[PDB]
């Protein structure tokens, strides 16, 4: 599995966020607020050769 | 020989919560003839999902 090529990308998806938050431990609110995020992945190709 | 199926599905949600917290003061006849304190606080949360 010899390394074909490494590469990286940078894309952004407004993720999912449905979280509940307590005010003062008596009552809680669910503050759904989807947030921006630039995710990145490093694509490492590994050419397979006999 | 002919046939057909239809299968509708409709699921709706809602969580319409609310809060209202108020405080007050008014210690005023002696050593300070007047000073008044009151805070207000109202929070809402309405989340529908269909």
């Amino acid at each position: 599995p010899v390394h074909l090529l490494s590469q990286t990308h940078e894309e952004g998806y407004s993720r999912l966020e449905c979280k509940k938050k307590c005010t003062l431990k008596i009552f809680c609110k669910t503050v759904c607020e989807d947030v921006f995020r630039v995710a990145k992945a490093e694509f490492r190709a590994y050419w397979c050769v006999a | 020989v002919q046939e057909d199926h239809v299968r509708s599905s409709f699921l709706l949600d809602n969580q319409n919560s609310q809060n209202t917290v108020t405080a007050s003061a008014g210690i005023a006849f002696l050593n300070i003839v007047n000073f008044k304190v009151e805070t207000d606080y109202i929070s809402q949360t309405s989340l529908t999902k269909d």
